[PDB]
């Protein structure tokens, strides 16, 4: 109809207006010209922009989609075939039939919708959801276009194809197969190298659990992308998708089909996909040559926990961490470090443990799929792997409550995460070796209850030796009571019946440009301690191995690392010995 | 004849007075500025102001809802003209519920109130409520608003008709599960289940466990030779005497109260004051509170019975089933998790998975008596662990997820 | 609706039948034709660098030349049907239907192409994570392992029947020959096993190895059809 032309055009005009939009197709256009990788063709187009040039217009792409976008798309596409000659002998006829797709940035009005705000009011419309990708579905090719050969006419022929899912408007379908004859009635010479097909996928996303409510079951919706989108996310990411809530089929209105439970289906056609100073380096950096910046970036950690000194010292230097090596034989060296929490269960261990997964910027919670080894299938039948929390958590922090109830299989996966910081996959059709580069904090809690503080975790939990060596540091607390001690610390408790901002930006500068290296200054004191240590034959929580040496040098490296220092010095080399010597007794 | 029906909606809603202000049209009037298109009708003021359309009602509101819904729409457009979609008709009412075991074959279509305690809800569904279609022989166009698609066109073939997705309206609609209070259940017998529908505004207001007061209509719907599943239209959902709280409150000035309940816990038992002093502080319960950063203390109160046997440990509980007002009474050995606490299901009226509340779901802001603790499974031990202690029940069954509350 | 290309199987043909009389070893496909026509042998297998090479010669030449390789290349699903028909009529009911022979064409060699100074991007050994919807019948090379094979299965392409009415051999329940058409009996027709056109079919997984999976990913895998000898 003349509407339809006359959207064209005032999409035209708006392309125009702003040449900031046809000068990047331009570029595009020169580069993929260049390259005879090919650059998709898409642009983004500003809501703001559109709403202060046609307020009508913005507003019927927000509200009925069906009428605006597509002319919106044709004015586009004519656009892009009008701007250059495309001198191609043989790739004009091919490549540059391609349509021209829309995508949209800026202020979505009240269009900002999550699986459990969208309803049935919000259908027929272009709207953003946020949620997670759940699953993604399998891609196959879709028929856009199909070009033949009339061999007895000797002139080609073409034909195209309308689905319910990519005409915004209600066109009517065409479910002709690929034809074998024209209306000549010849038989028809298939062309495949000139025909048109486009890829699609289906994903589902649903809604946040950071918003849900208890007492329901969660939110999802279905959201389906075509072309450039078709492979762009992968399950378990958050996304911001913005797309258009199209219904599809009907709800028993065809012959009787009275039945009240069946309702319609309902998809969002995505369109858009989102996945989800010197300043203060200056001041990180002037700060850290105080002598007592260390103690106030402890005493800053766990404002919550009265004491424990050595817990935040601990887990600061584990946030550090080391440095890993790489050798001319193809070896590598573990720099990370691992922290061991043993006592009487609700003795300050959840707290700690709140406070570090709530401050990290990567920290995610374990308790007792971890080994990243279960396939997930799709609603076809075919399956993927999922993550694994010691996978996921490469290059961050592993927190793990009750890690006394974790399986054995766990304690079998795990050994390697912490030795080799790698994971070894074997499976039936499945094999394959991922990084694994995590730091480790668990917490675990006698059978009793009440911790003998007379003996080892070996028999107060009895979990493996080779399971407890491979933790750099362990940490016994027990609420052995001092009535004024008690009292200052739970003075506020009763009254409930360095910022982190900078800190954190402390951790990340300081581990993201420090690299230390070890001095000769450290090498005499880490080899008289372990001699000290190993001929120390006095009782102590763990025996003395090669592992405690390389504990001190991780734990010297994380305390240069504190200092900023890529040369480490003999000052942490003995306050690693001390912190050893404090974890031992 | 219906636009004096419609004149007296109309009138009962503009020109209705009540404490001196047109409350309903005030009322109305704010739902249009907060954007929320229903109106909350009391039937206590319908059938004050007009007995004729209440006796209409009461006995024929097939045609007289479709009148409501209408005229309140036609009402409140007017009124949005004045200041400056189809509207919600709700129904409040304090009439006398029949119970729900009465309910028969004989007030099909009647308006009826009832109460009982929500134990199963579904998810939301999708219902059309204006649509336009396309002739696919001829492209004639028309308008509809059970429906069905017409067999010819207007203008074929039979069924020529299809749906123009970009041009219509839908609603939501969710399917809920009632039942009786089995504290009204007497012994030997399984309370009887009741399914309910409410759409639009009224979804999502109550979850499994949820005890309600109803008004709605009773009918039946197809889904045994020609056993008509009953199912109930929501209309209206909501959840002491002077002298009861004069008696009451000189109960409380009494200056041997304390003692006088203590003795009144179980009097055909001899001594044991201690427990049932304990009963009685459990039988108040704890005062809930919340954290600033948005926990919940848990206030109920749990006690062990951890003596010999024969001590009237089984007595004492079996009294408290008696005497407090939300009370479960089951064996450890006879319950399960899936039972205690919440499971998912079918229905088999819907076909669809329900979200489905259990025993301790069900003893929801009361008190549950187990009996034989000792002797059920350490999963169902795990389980209570979280109904005591975060009262939250944790769901990971098939392919779904989810944490409903229960404060029991 | 009408549309046009640059294509031309005029054109085409005649090089094919060109590259086939012409192109030298006598010439090779001809001797290759006479070793079938002499029962020697039971498919024919086509060199696209031969026909790389013929074209290669003929630029040089200075005559006229059309880059079959990348029709082939493009439309292989009627260019087998092309050099099948040449042969039918160049080679030492209707006539498709009743051939037992089976012919293939082998990829480019990127020595080759490079050498003729051209690009084979079709020849490349890419994955079948790879592989677009862009490829949908054209020929390609794919570089994988094989995880799984089936063994040989029936597969009939041409089904045949007897009628009793008129002795006719049908192919494809009633006789549509024309004896049966014009007569007001028909014979019922019956399965000839024994004359339908059996052929030899395997189906065939390929897979990406370990080198060729992204980041984090599965290897996905592709199906391949293999049939004749
Ligand atoms: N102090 C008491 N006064 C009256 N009856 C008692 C008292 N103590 C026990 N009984 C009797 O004991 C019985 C309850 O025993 P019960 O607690 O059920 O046994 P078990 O502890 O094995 O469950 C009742 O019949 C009750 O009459
Ligand atoms: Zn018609
Ligand atoms: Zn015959």
């Amino acid at each position: 109809d003349a509407v339809f032309g006359d959207r064209v055009r005032r999409f035209q005009e708006f392309l125009d207006t702003f040449t900031s939009y046809r000068d990047s197709v331009r570029s595009i256009q020169v580069y993929n010209s260049n390259n005879a990788n090919i650059l998709p063709h898409r642009i983004i187009i500003s809501l703001d922009d559109l709403r202060e040039f046609d307020r009508s217009f913005w507003s019927g792409i927000l509200v009925e989609p069906a009428y605006f976008i597509p002319p919106a798309e044709k004015a586009l596409t004519d656009l892009a075939d009008s701007m250059d000659d495309v001198p191609h002998p043989n790739a004009s006829a091919v490549s540059s039939r391609h349509p021209w797709k829309l995508s949209f940035k800026g202020s979505f009005g009240a269009h900002a919708l999550s699986p459990r705000t969208l309803t049935a009011q919000h259908l027929n419309k272009l709207v953003s959801v946020e949620g997670i990708v759940t699953k993604t579905s399998l891609v196959r090719p879709k028929l856009i276009r199909s070009v033949h050969y009339a061999a007895k006419t000797g002139r080609f022929h073409y034909r195209d194809y309308t689905d319910a899912t990519t005409t915004l408007t209600t066109r009517i379908p065409t479910p002709a197969i690929y034809p074998t004859e024209d209306t000549e009635g010849n038989k028809l010479t298939t062309e495949y190298g000139y025909s048109t097909f486009i890829d699609h996928q289906r994903i589902t996303v649903q809604e946040m659990p950071e918003m849900a409510p208890a007492g329901q079951l969660p939110r999802s919706i279905d959201v389906i992308l075509d072309d450039d989108l078709v492979d762009k996310t992968k399950p378990g990411d958050r996304v911001n998708v913005v797309g258009v809530f199209k219904s599809l089929g009907a709800g028993g209105m065809n012959q009787s089909n009275s039945n009240t439970l069946i309702g319609f289906k309902t998809l969002i056609l995505g369109n858009t996909v989102y996945p989800l100073t010197d300043f203060d380096i200056r001041n990180i950096n002037k700060l850290s040559k105080k002598k007592d910046i260390f103690d106030i970036l402890s005493q800053s950690l766990a404002p919550s926990i009265y004491g424990h000194d050595h817990i935040k010292k601990a887990i600061l230097l584990m946030l550090m961490g080391g440095v890993e090596k790489n050798l001319e034989n193809g070896s590598h060296l573990r720099g990370d470090i691992n922290i061991l929490m043993v006592g009487d269960p609700s003795t300050a261990k959840s707290q700690l443990l709140r406070f570090v997964l709530n401050t990290a910027s990567l920290a995610i919670a374990t308790t007792g799929g971890l080994t990243a080894a279960v396939t997930t299938d799709r609603e076809t039948g075919e399956r993927r792997l999922e993550a694994g929390a010691m996978v996921l958590a490469d290059r961050g922090v592993v927190c793990i409550d009750e890690f006394d109830k974790m399986t054995d299989v766990d304690r079998v996966a795990i050994h390697e995460v912490m030795e080799q910081q790698t994971v070894t996959i074997a499976k039936a059709g499945i094999h394959t070796t991922l990084n694994a580069r995590c730091s480790v904090i668990a917490a675990a809690n006698p059978v009793f209850g009440q911790y003998d503080v007379n003996r080892d975790p070996h028999q107060n939990i009895a979990l493996p030796d080779s399971l407890l060596s491979r933790f750099d540091l362990l940490f016994v607390v027990t609420d052995d009571i001092n009535e004024i001690r008690d009292r200052s610390i739970s003075e506020h408790v009763l009254r409930t019946h360095v910022t982190i901002p900078f800190l954190r930006k402390y951790v990340q500068y300081a581990k993201e440009r420090v690299i230390p290296q070890l001095t000769q200054e450290a090498i005499n004191v880490i080899v008289k301690n372990y001699t000290d240590l190993r001929n120390d034959d006095n009782t102590k929580k763990s025996p003395i191995t090669a592992r405690t040496l390389e504990t001190l040098i991780r734990l010297a490296t994380a305390h240069a690392k504190v200092r900023l220092s890529k040369t480490v010095n003999k000052v942490d080399a003995k306050v690693a010995a001390n912190l050893l010597r404090f974890a031992l007794l | 004849d219906n636009t004096e029906i419609i004149k007296s909606f109309k009138n009962f809603i503009l020109e209705f007075r009540l404490d001196s202000q047109f409350i309903y049209r005030d009322q109305l009037r704010n739902n249009i500025l907060v954007k929320n298109y229903s109106l909350t009708v009391n039937m206590e003021h319908l059938i004050g102001y007009n007995e004729d359309i209440y006796k209409k009602l009461s006995d024929e509101p097939s045609d007289i809802i479709p009148l409501f819904e209408t005229a309140i729409t036609q009402v409140a457009k007017r009124i949005s003209i004045l200041s400056r979609p189809t509207f919600q008709l709700i129904l409040n009412s304090n009439a006398n519920q029949i119970p729900l075991r009465d309910l028969d074959s004989e007030h099909v279509s009647k308006i009826v109130r009832l109460s009982g305690i929500i134990i199963s809800t579904s998810v939301l569904s999708s219902r059309a409520t204006y649509l336009s279609i396309m002739c696919r022989n001829c492209r004639h166009t028309t308008s509809i608003t059970t429906v069905s698609l017409p067999r010819s066109c207007l203008s074929c073939g039979p069924d020529p008709y299809i749906i123009i997705h970009e041009s219509s309206k839908f609603i939501d609609q969710q399917f809920l599960k009632l039942q009786e209070i089995p504290e009204l259940v007497p012994v030997g017998e399984m309370p009887r289940n009741l399914t309910m529908t409410c759409d639009r505004y009224l979804t999502n207001k109550v979850i499994p466990g949820t005890r309600v007061t109803i008004v709605g209509i009773y009918s039946i719907y197809n889904s045994g030779v020609a056993i008509r599943t009953p199912y109930i239209k929501i209309l209206g959902i909501q959840s002491f005497t002077e002298e009861e709280e004069e008696e009451f409150l000189q109960l409380s000035r009494n200056p041997k109260l304390y003692e006088i309940l203590t003795n009144s816990i179980a009097p055909s038992i001899f001594g044991n004051e201690d427990i049932k002093k304990a009963i009685v502080c459990l039988l108040m319960g704890g005062s809930k509170k919340i954290l600033p950063d948005g926990m919940r203390l848990r206030g109920d109160i749990n006690v062990l019975l951890l003596g010999d046997p024969g001590t009237a440990k089984s007595q004492l509980l079996k009294f408290v089933e008696k005497v407090s007002p939300i009370a479960v009474y089951t064996s450890g050995k006879g319950s399960s998790a899936a039972g205690l606490t919440a499971s998912v299901q079918r229905d088999p009226m819907t076909r669809e998975f329900y979200l489905e509340g259990g025993a301790m779901v069900l003893a929801d802001g009361g008190v549950v008596c187990i009996d034989e603790f000792d002797k059920m499974r350490d999963e169902d031990r795990v389980a209570i662990h979280e109904a005591m202690e975060q009262q939250t029940i944790s769901i990971a069954k098939a392919g779904i997820t989810t944490v409903l509350n229960s404060r029991t | 609706p009408s549309i046009q290309l640059p294509v031309d199987y005029n054109n085409l043909f005649n090089e094919i039948t060109d590259f086939l009389v012409t192109f030298k070893q006598g010439p090779k496909y001809m001797a290759m034709l006479q070793k079938v026509a002499n029962r020697e042998l039971n498919s024919v297998i086509i060199d696209l660098d031969d026909i790389l090479q013929y074209q290669n010669e003929k630029f040089l030449q200075g005559t006229q030349a059309d880059d079959l390789v990348s029709a082939i290349q493009q439309n292989a699903n009627h260019f087998t049907e092309l050099f099948c028909r040449a042969i039918d009529n160049n080679m030492p009911f209707p006539p498709n239907l009743t051939r037992r022979y089976f012919l293939y064409f082998k990829p480019l060699s990127q020595n080759c192409a490079r050498r003729y100074r051209k690009k084979a991007i079709s020849s490349k050994p890419l994955s079948v994570r790879q592989i677009k919807g862009d490829f949908l019948g054209q020929l390609i090379t794919v570089r994988g392992i094989i995880t799984r094979v089936s063994d040989v299965k029936p597969a009939v392409e041409v089904i045949a029947y007897t009628c009793d009415q008129c002795g006719y051999e049908v192919f494809q329940s009633e006789c549509t020959s024309e004896e049966c058409s014009q007569n007001q009996t028909k014979g019922q027709l019956f399965m000839s096993t024994r004359a339908s056109k059996f052929s030899a079919f395997q189906e065939c997984k390929i897979q990406e190895l370990s080198q060729q999976v992204p980041v984090g990913h599965i290897p996905r895998s592709l199906n391949i059809h293999v049939n004749g000898t």
